[PDB]
């Protein structure tokens, strides 16, 4: 349930993902950039390519099912939430500063199995936020949950495993 | 040519003072095959 | 006009910002709303003459 395949810039960090509207320019959503690599939610983008910089960035590798995808490489993110300690979501919000939010994961009951998952209901737009364990490492992504009958929001923590290295 | 770009916006970084919201409550959910979350499992 | 038109907008349960337009009987005429990326409806067009062009 996945798809295989000038350079832009790869600066590690934190990004927002742009587009235009036929009145005005708007953020659509966001993204990490780590190892070279830019990972976000399949849904920002649907596998379109991105300018970077002065280069462009192709996808390398996403999952409609699983909602993600990156750009410039193999998936690079590899840690996950231990179902313990508290998170935190650095918030991309459309026309706001970059802020941090710590909270205590929630989760996921699924078939397959569980999945770490938060409460928290930002606008629209920040699908693709990352969300950081205590040492500052990706464990997830922001923006593909659900809405609740009594109006919460709740969303994954949407990740997956280094496609680089072996599993075992 | 593309019709979405990216720009930087922040270092990836845990910040000590960051404000704390939001509960942690188990839901029953499934992933259907368009990658979308369904409740009731 | 197909039915759909008749239908309200829909954002669906994912954090994209995606401006799309939608039929607005009342208006007679179509209205930008913001689509999550996710579960879209019918009642979805990426632009303004698309939309007037199905629902006009």
């Amino acid at each position: 349930g996945g798809v295989l395949w000038k350079k832009g810039d790869t600066t590690t960090g934190v990004y927002r993902i742009m587009t235009r509207g036929l009145l005005g320019s708007y953020q659509a959503g966001a993204g990490v950039m780590v190892e070279g690599v830019f990972h976000t939610l399949w849904h920002t983008t649907k596998g379109a390519a991105l300018m970077s910089g002065e280069g462009r960035l192709d996808p390398y590798w996403g999952s409609v099912k699983e909602d993600r995808l990156c750009y410039g490489g193999p998936w690079q993110l590899q840690h996950k939430w231990n179902g313990q300690d508290e998170v935190q979501m650095i918030v991309v919000e459309p026309g706001r500063n970059v802020k941090n939010v710590q909270t205590k994961p929630g989760v996921f009951k699924t078939p397959e199995g569980e999945i770490g998952a938060v409460t928290l209901d930002f606008p629209t737009g920040t699908s693709g936020s990352p969300i950081v364990d205590k040492n500052g490492d990706v464990i997830g992504l922001y923006g593909n949950g659900v809405i609740m009958p009594n109006g919460s929001y709740i969303s994954a923590i949407v990740q997956g495993e280094r496609m680089d290295e072996p599993i075992p | 040519s593309t019709d979405m770009w990216i720009e930087r916006t922040a270092d990836i970084s845990w910040e000590s003072d960051a404000e704390i919201t939001g509960s942690s409550e188990r839901v029953d959910v499934r992933l259907d095959d368009d990658g979308n979350f369904q409740l009731m499992n | 006009r197909p039915d759909f038109c008749l239908e309200p907008p829909y954002t669906g349960p994912c954090k994209a910002r995606i401006i799309r337009y939608f039929y607005n009987a009342k208006a007679g005429l179509c209205q930008t709303f913001v689509y999550g990326g996710c579960r879209a409806k019918r009642n979805n067009f990426k632009s303004a003459e698309d939309c007037m062009r199905t629902c006009g």
